[PDB]
């Protein structure tokens, strides 16, 4: 989807951009993508990343192959650093609850399995 | 640079039934311009085909010139 | 195995029946089960009527093996009929299933799409299925245009067998299904070909398309002269378009283009390009110009092609008509052009044809074809010449001909109106010298030894 | 003419463009210079700018005339591309060439392109001046809208239509002239016009 | 202009000339004689044949003493599929097509193949200098055979005069002198084209 991705990009689309990356081909469009192009690319998806926090599965791993690939790209292209640090200290947002957030899924887990214990039984009851 | 004119082509003489001549001058006039048909005949013509007359002759689709050619052969098959 | 096959069908006509009407239901669905066992057999086998049995059981399991209203039928078995169907060798086994149940019936599609991305997610059987993709030709317009299904017309109103999106996202999911796994040489021109009546329409997305088809136009070749009609079809439906299209439409038009078989697709696709509006002069002149200088070595079913075309164009635009009639305004011009002769300012093998200078230049390839051998191509270079009279020209009426139509042509007509010969033959029509005659030796016999 | 009621320019196909007097039954002045079609075309709103044309043709020229001297282009400016729209700005001295993939701020006070902007993947329509003369909004044929500041010219917003769109344009209301409304017209036949009230 | 069987068989010598790409010395043999049939059907009547250039020149730059390289006209250049092409044979003399030149034979002496490949290579040399001296007027003159003068300037380059004999070298540069006469010619003649004078109607 390469030519659809850098249209996108370097048209400020949106629909477009949703209509190629909302679903192998994700590395080779990233193969095939250009330079400037995947600046602009991070740039989005930091705005997709503090816009709505529900779905990471695709777009982490979209940042990841895209700092993979033109990564060193970014490196020769170094004037555009508060693209990465816009989103660098968005990332350690979301980290915060790992501080706590650990420690409520294991004391609710219980009461899930305490209820999965007695729901074990209960078919031999 | 790429832009469809698939319209732009309609200042060419059409042909019909009788006549194969009928420019582009209005579909009620280009009707009253075919032979044996008189104004408000053609009105009632483009009216039973529920063809705008706002429109132009050539401005047209083929099944839309077909339709008027089959409701200008029969004038009693269709209610009059 | 006439016998067997007369079983098959009784016990098909009581498992119908059973299952129509319904310690024990674990030998009475046992019975099911071997029996796709010997229906998988008796369609490894006759093969039709053992399919058109496969369809019968399975409009009954999903009729009743079950105790809600909704009808399931079991992906597993009808992907181990796929996998069958799509093994077997079986050509006439293959069309019936193409013809009466794939082609027909829209659950049927849906599902068969679906298995067939499973099976092909784990080289003849890629050919096979290849075979049926491509039969599957015509896409449905609407969700109310769907309306004709096999089992169970579901009455959920947002059911994904009634949503024409998923129909296409599950043929769109089996074509990538293909292209990931990948696809020959012979398979790519067949898509290539078939593409922009039948399988870009059949896409929720068509993106994919768009950079393979930018991948194979920009590669060169009759490839890419099959790509501009995928290319174009993208460009209109999904506005996704090409860097420099113009320029790389006239450094496509090239030597063989011609010659080569899909002129008719490309002079259809090349008519809309320069029957669009924003278009400069010196563009369209570049286009009519190179156009020209290869018609001086295409074939007549290329000219006849080209010239009427070439009419239309100049009807259109009248500022390319200098490129017929130009007469030199200063009598210095005239001086100097009757001193030294006017050489053409065209510059052939330039990149783009905006720079290109066909303006100025003429069409004396065009004066030039007017002598060509065949009377017709003559008479019609001749309408160039001649006057402007009718308005347009319809290329429909031009395309798609070749020497076989050029000879029934000359063959339809009559057999003979009396003909006429040449008088005066001489004797020496394969004499080498005959130095007593005068008569200058035919130039075959003077550079061809029979000896 | 925004100053003069009664004299209009006109640009051909041909390769003229031509200052006509309403009472008149010939052309005022006629101005040649061009090698293509010339397509584009305005006069040069100010004070001191009082008869300058320019015209951009398909000849990837631009050219503005003085109204007094019938020769040649005063200035001229060739890019690259076929040139589409052109629009002056208010103040007088700046213009907008838009030119295939890219518009062109470019400076006529000293006859030196500022610019090159390119923001649109095919080529851009129709440009059109916006709220106060302070928002360049431009058109473009991948159905595109997009709305530049005219100080520094970064593209502030846009948005899409679901058609390539061949012309656009803001109108005012009335007094202050506040934008009331903007309509575009696209290639498969519809206006859409989009209302603000205040 | 037009007959009921004399352009049949033009028509058909059409077809075997613009088609078949070439498979095998007949097929070159039987292609060049087509063309100067087509040659003498075109004589005293001064008609164009494409098909008969861009094969001659096919041929011609199929001879292949290394390669068409780039920059060759605008016909149709084809690939030699089994080395059907001249080597370092220089030794060899020049001699005249025979009719069994016409029949496929899969078991040729390097000999034999040597002599009949220069033996087309010559007689289609003579069948372009026919063509340009029936050929001096059709105002496309130039546009028609500046790529004969160029591929006989690319057969007289070095490494093809390596392998080429000495009078194939005298052919080409006759060939080339004449054709750079006649483009000259063709250079001061040509004018530019006035097709629409047209007298009012009354």
């Amino acid at each position: 989807l390469g030519t659809v991705l850098n249209q996108a990009l370097r048209t400020d689309d949106s629909d477009l951009l949703e209509s190629c990356l909302q679903t192998l081909i994700i590395q080779n469009t990233i193969n095939r993508m250009d330079s400037s192009l995947a600046g602009t690319l991070l740039s989005k998806l930091a705005a997709r990343m503090h816009r709505r926090p529900g779905r990471a599965f695709g777009l982490m791993r979209w940042i990841q192959w895209t700092l993979v690939a033109h990564g060193g790209a970014l490196v020769t292209q170094p004037d555009l650093i508060n693209r990465l640090t816009e989103l660098s200290r968005v990332l350690e947002e979301r980290s915060r609850g790992l501080s706590s957030l650990l420690a409520l899924k294991g004391k609710l887990d219980m009461l899930d399995a305490q209820l999965k214990y007695r729901k074990a039984l209960k078919m031999a009851g | 640079s790429l832009v469809s004119g698939e319209k732009t082509n309609f200042n060419h003489i059409l042909r019909l039934l009788n006549t194969n001549v009928d420019g582009k001058q209005k579909v009620v006039y280009a009707l009253t311009q075919i032979k044996g048909v008189g104004r408000r005949y053609s009105n009632l013509v483009c009216k039973k085909a529920d063809v705008d007359l706002k429109k132009r002759a050539g401005e047209l689709t083929s099944e839309e010139l077909e339709r008027l050619v089959t409701i200008i052969q029969n004038p009693l098959a269709y209610k009059i | 195995p006439k016998w067997s096959l007369a079983a098959a069908e009784a016990l098909c006509r009581v498992f119908v029946r059973l299952l129509a009407a319904g310690t024990i239901i674990n030998w009475l669905r046992d019975r099911l089960s071997d029996y796709d066992g010997v229906l998988l057999s008796m369609l490894q086998s006759l093969a039709v009527h053992a399919l058109v049995l496969a369809m019968a059981v399975l409009k009954a399991q999903a009729q009743h093996l079950t105790d809600r209203e909704e009808a399931i039928f079991p992906r597993s078995f009808f992907l181990e009929i796929i996998a069958v169907v799509l093994e077997s060798p079986i050509e006439h086994l293959r069309g019936h299933f193409s013809e009466n149940f794939v082609k027909k019936y829209d659950d049927i599609r849906f599902y068969t799409f679906e298995a067939i991305k499973h099976f092909l997610t784990e080289e003849d059987v890629r050919n096979n299925v290849f075979n049926l993709l491509l039969s599957i030709e015509d896409v449905p317009e609407s969700n109310d245009s769907l309306e004709n299904f096999f089992i169970e017309r579901p009455p959920k109103k947002k059911h994904p067998l009634l949503s024409l999106s998923q129909h296409k996202k599950q043929a769109q999911e089996a074509w990538l299904a293909f292209m990931h796994l990948g696809l020959s040489k012979e398979q790519r021109k067949k898509v290539l070909e078939v593409m922009s009546a039948s399988i870009a329409p059949w896409f929720t997305k068509p993106e994919m398309l768009m950079d393979f088809l930018t991948d194979c136009y920009n590669s060169g070749g009759s490839v890419s002269l099959l790509a501009l009609s995928g290319v174009f079809y993208l460009i209109q439906e999904r506005n996704l378009d090409y860097p420099e299209f113009y320029t790389k439409l006239y450094s496509l038009l090239d030597a063989d283009i011609l010659h080569s078989k899909y002129r008719s697709r490309f002079f259809r696709l090349l008519d809309t390009f320069l029957a669009s509006t924003h278009l400069p002069a010196v563009l369209v002149a570049s286009f009519i110009k190179r156009l020209a200088r290869l018609a001086l070595n295409a074939p007549p079913s290329a000219i006849v092609v080209i010239v009427p075309w070439f009419y239309n164009l100049f009807k259109k635009h009248p500022l390319t008509t200098f490129m017929m009639h130009r007469v030199p305004r200063t009598k210095e011009e005239r001086e100097k052009l009757e001193k030294d002769g006017l050489d053409d300012p065209f510059l052939p093998n330039e990149t783009d044809p905006m720079e290109t200078r066909a303006i100025d230049s003429c069409l004396w390839e065009i004066v030039q074809l007017q002598s060509h051998y065949h009377p017709n191509v003559a008479t019609i270079c001749k309408i160039i010449s001649e006057q402007f009279t009718k308005q347009a020209y319809n290329l429909e009426d031009f395309l798609d001909h070749s020497y076989g139509s050029l000879l029934e042509a000359e063959m339809t007509k009559e057999v003979k109106k009396p003909p006429v010969i040449e008088f005066m033959i001489p004797k020496h029509i394969f004499t080498k010298a005959a130095p007593e005659e005068e008569k200058k030796d035919s130039l075959l016999v003077s550079l061809w030894d029979f000896g | 003419s925004p100053t003069e009621l009664t004299t209009l320019m006109s640009c051909s196909d041909d390769k003229t463009v031509r200052l006509w007097d309403l009472p008149s039954n010939d052309p005022t002045r006629l101005f040649t210079g061009h090698t293509d079609y010339v397509r584009c075309g305005a006069f040069m709103p100010g004070s001191a700018n009082s008869n300058l044309l320019v015209s951009g043709s398909y000849d990837e020229t631009v050219r503005v005339w003085d109204a007094r001297a019938p020769g040649g282009a005063v200035m001229t400016f060739k890019h690259a591309d076929p040139i589409e729209d052109v629009l002056p700005l208010p103040s007088g001295t700046t213009l907008l060439a838009a030119s295939g993939n890219a518009i062109s701020v470019l400076d006529l006070v000293a006859a030196k392109p500022l610019r090159l902007i390119t923001n649109h993947q095919k080529t851009v329509t129709s440009l059109s001046l916006a709220s106060q003369g302070r928002r360049v909004v431009s058109g473009s044929l991948d159905g595109h809208v997009k709305v530049f500041e005219t100080t520094s010219w970064n593209v502030v917003a846009g948005a899409k239509y679901p058609s390539p769109i061949l012309s656009l344009s803001v109108i005012t209301a009335g007094a202050s002239h506040d934008d009331r409304h903007l309509a575009v017209g696209m290639q498969s036949g519809v206006l859409s016009i989009r209302t603000r009230l205040s | 202009h037009f007959h009921q069987v004399c352009t049949p068989a033009m028509l058909a010598i059409a077809r075997y000339l613009g088609q078949k790409v070439p498979a095998a010395l007949s097929d070159f043999a039987v292609g060049i004689y087509l063309s100067i049939l087509a040659l003498q059907y075109q004589d005293f009547a001064k008609r164009y044949v494409p098909e008969m250039m861009n094969f001659l020149l096919n041929t011609l730059c199929a001879l292949a003493p290394e390669r068409a390289k780039s920059k060759l006209g605008n016909f149709p250049v084809h690939e030699p599929p089994a080395g059907i092409r001249i080597k370092d044979a220089t030794n060899t003399p020049i001699r005249q097509l025979n009719c069994g030149d016409c029949l496929r034979k899969d078991e040729l002496s390097p000999a034999e193949t040597s002599s009949l490949q220069i033996a087309i290579l010559s007689t289609a040399t003579a069948i372009l200098k026919s063509a340009a001296d029936t050929w001096h007027k059709l105002p496309a003159f130039i546009e028609s055979f500046q790529p004969a003068l160029s591929v006989a300037q690319h057969l007289l380059t070095k490494p093809n005069a390596s392998h080429l004999p000495s009078s194939l070298t005298s052919k080409l540069n006759d060939l080339a002198s004449h054709l750079s006469r006649l483009l000259q010619l063709s250079r001061l003649s040509r004018r530019p084209l006035e097709l629409h004078h047209h007298r009012p109607l009354a």
